[PDB]
DNA sequence: CCCTAACCCTAACCCTAACCCTAACCCTAACCCTAACCCTAACCCTAACCCTAACCCTAACCCTAACCCTAACCCTAACCCTAACCCTAACCCTAACCCTAACCCTAACCCTAACCCTAACCCTAACCCTAACCCTAACCCTAACCCTAACCCTAACCCTAACCCTAACCCTAACCCTAACCC
DNA sequence: GGGTTAGGGTTAGGGTTAGGGTTAGGGTTAGGGTTAGGGTTAGGGTTAGGGTTAGGGTTAGGGTTAGGGTTAGGGTTAGGGTTAGGGTTAGGGTTAGGGTTAGGGTTAGGGTTAGGGTTAGGGTTAGGGTTAGGGTTAGGGTTAGGGTTAGGGTTAGGGTTAGGGTTAGGGTTAGGGTTAGGGT
């Protein structure tokens, strides 16, 4: 009836591995310390924003399903044009 | 938070006043130090705005047109 | 319960026996037994509270009469504080004569 | 007095009486249940509440409710006016000194 | 089953009648009409503040239940002192 | 002699104004001086009277600092530094 | 693998803009008067920048005494079935409370106009501040000292607790004063 | 003014709800001792205090007159009062079954002593650097005018626009195949 855990992956995943997989591609050397629990905090306004630009799109055609060409569509607003990935 | 509110006042030393300062004035320090009253301390200051000068002629005189 | 289950304390039975002296023929509901027990377990824990400290201030180790005189003159209001500093020493007057 | 109609504030008075003289709780139990068990999941996941739990929730949070209002209320008719608002009840919070 | 679990609806839960009838008894007459928002604002702190102490006390005992001599426990510390539901 | 009147005319009007000018008040009202020599000898009688029961605990006749220092820490307002 | 909800053509029936056509208001470009506002020539604060000189914080000492490690100790919180109960299930109706929608009627909110009553000054006549100027009345620190308050024993007895029981407290019906109807 | 429409103390009849003993254990206490700790006495060194010695400097008074803020008393409208059905919905219950926890038997674990054995804290000082008045020495707030000039009114004659005649496409609502997003 109800998976036990109810914390939705409250900003998980993104492990001390992770963080440090996506910096050595940016060029940096020695990640300090406190920069894993900024860089949750970061990647978190960035995920909601996208997404409530998203469910709006949803809402105006009544459908209840998010398909992708919402999040291009969503994407290009704030400024990042995805090329292909929805198409 | 006294120390450095000393160097804004320019002196040397952390004296009562300057301990008020730095207790009146953060969100976690000011709600478990919410009663004490410090010794020859003082008060933080505040003007609520609507007291400020700003009656603008104040009229009801001799028309002013 | 009484599978080998612990057995709670309350100051319940006394009280019936105070309202019987007071006024006769007449019953409290159980709901208002727990109203009463637990003032007269509230009242135990700020006059012997203020008791405690009052010995160490001083320096000394025991909580003797003069202490619960103190803390009766402080914790209680005005004339029911009279009324009940006075009520005490009676007992005590009584009980120092015989036991 | 016809039924039909009695003059606007005059309902409320009978209304007034017959609250201030009865114990009942006024906020329905089973939606209470529920306010309690959304704030619970923050806090820990798992958490089982007995029944006496929320029935004292609910006898200490319409108490500060009931207090509350008969503070906004004396607040109200210093400045002349007869209704409870939105600014009154910060007022009443500053004084009582919880907000900070 | 049961496949369902608490939404965040219950915050207005209390419904408009509900604060109607725990202002009359106040000696409140005419309710303004914004007000109804507001005193779901007012009673939202106050059950999360006797809450956080609540579930303190019950780790501190290792148990899963919140039983009201924790409830009363927590209510004598933040201020008020509720006599009769407890011990 | 404690002359009464004297000692509450003792907290004359200029201080009972340069003691509200420290917490913004602009134009006070006339009978704003009477009633606030009312609420500071209802205020220190309930300080002083809890001053001299912990005096006469320690059957001493000097009310010393410390005492007065808990006087105040009972009512709600503990006072940090004229005392420890 | 294993499925249930999602989609998408499709197929018919009005709802609903567009177009047009006078005929009206409304909003533009001009056109004076009138008062906000910047300048101005004063008065009164407000820091800024030095210079003492004096009044203590911060370094020194010594000393004495609460900390501390090694030795024996011994309550006491550690894990584990276990009975047993009590709390969450998705189990289930149902009328009395939420809504809601059209409505009136007080209030909440502005304008003007009196009109008291508080605020800025100046003259003065003290009272509270210092230098202290003595003395003595309570405050603490030894000695010493019984009187009391602890600690194991032991033998009752007085307090829960389930078991009954009937008696005051209940809804519920039936029938009278008591204010809004408003001149 | 109305005669008026509105509730409010009684009361049988079950249905609970404290009373009410009543043994029946079940802890608790009230009797017995000893023994060591603790408050209670006395003396002597030393801090509030009061009481005039004086003095100086603010300082709290009293008058007075514009200024200004406040509080009235009329013109317009937001939270009251219906209403009753219908859409919830919070109640009255069910089993029933599992979740959890107060009842047990064994080991870290904290005083404890204790006589040394110190080391660090508590007084206890005289020198450093003083840190806050005061006197100059430049910048800012008010105070209140006077001369412009840049807005805030007006008209009237065009430029839209609203209303009132008129049509048919661009949307809806079910109704099929079709698939793909959870769910393991």
């Amino acid at each position: 009836k109800r998976h036990r855990k109810v914390l939705r992956d409250n900003i998980q995943g993104i492990t001390k591995p992770a963080i440090r997989r996506l910096a050595r591609r940016g060029g940096v050397k020695r990640i300090s310390g406190l920069i894993y629990e900024e860089t949750r905090g970061v990647l978190k306004v960035f995920l909601e924003n996208v997404i409530r630009d998203a469910v709006t799109y949803t809402e105006h055609a009544k459908r209840k399903t998010v398909t992708a060409m919402d999040v291009v569509y969503a994407l290009k607003r704030q400024g990042r044009t995805l090329y292909g990935f929805g198409g | 938070l006294a120390g450095n509110a000393a160097r804004d006042n320019k002196k040397t030393r952390i004296i009562p006043r300057h301990l008020q300062l730095a207790i009146r004035n953060d969100e976690e320090l000011n709600k478990l130090l919410g009663r004490v009253t410090i010794a020859q301390g003082g008060v933080l200051p505040n003007i609520q705005a609507v007291l400020l000068p700003k009656k603008t002629e104040s009229h009801h005189k001799a028309k002013g047109k | 319960k009484k599978r080998k289950r612990s057995r709670k304390e309350s100051y319940s039975v006394y009280v019936y026996k105070v309202l019987k002296q007071v006024h006769p023929d007449t019953g409290i509901s159980s709901k208002a037994m727990g109203i009463m027990n637990s003032f007269v377990n509230d009242i135990f824990e700020r006059i012997a509270g203020e008791a405690s400290r009052l010995a160490h201030y001083n320096k000394r180790s025991t909580i003797t009469s003069r202490e619960i005189q103190t803390a009766v003159r402080l914790l209680l209001p005005g004339e029911l504080a009279k009324h009940a500093v006075s009520e005490g020493t009676k007992a005590v007057t009584k009980y120092t004569s015989a036991k | 007095k016809k039924p039909h109609r009695y003059r606007p504030g005059t309902v409320a008075l009978r209304e007034i009486r017959r609250y201030q003289k009865s114990t009942e709780l006024l906020i329905r139990k089973l939606p209470f249940q529920r306010l309690v068990r959304e704030i619970a999941q923050d806090f820990k996941t798992d958490l089982r509440f007995q029944s006496s739990a929320v029935m004292a929730l609910q006898e200490a949070c319409e108490a500060y409710l009931v207090g509350l209002f008969e503070d906004t209320n004396l607040c109200a008719i210093h400045a002349k006016r007869v209704t409870i608002m939105p600014k009154d009840i910060q007022l009443a919070r500053r004084i009582r000194g919880e907000r900070a």
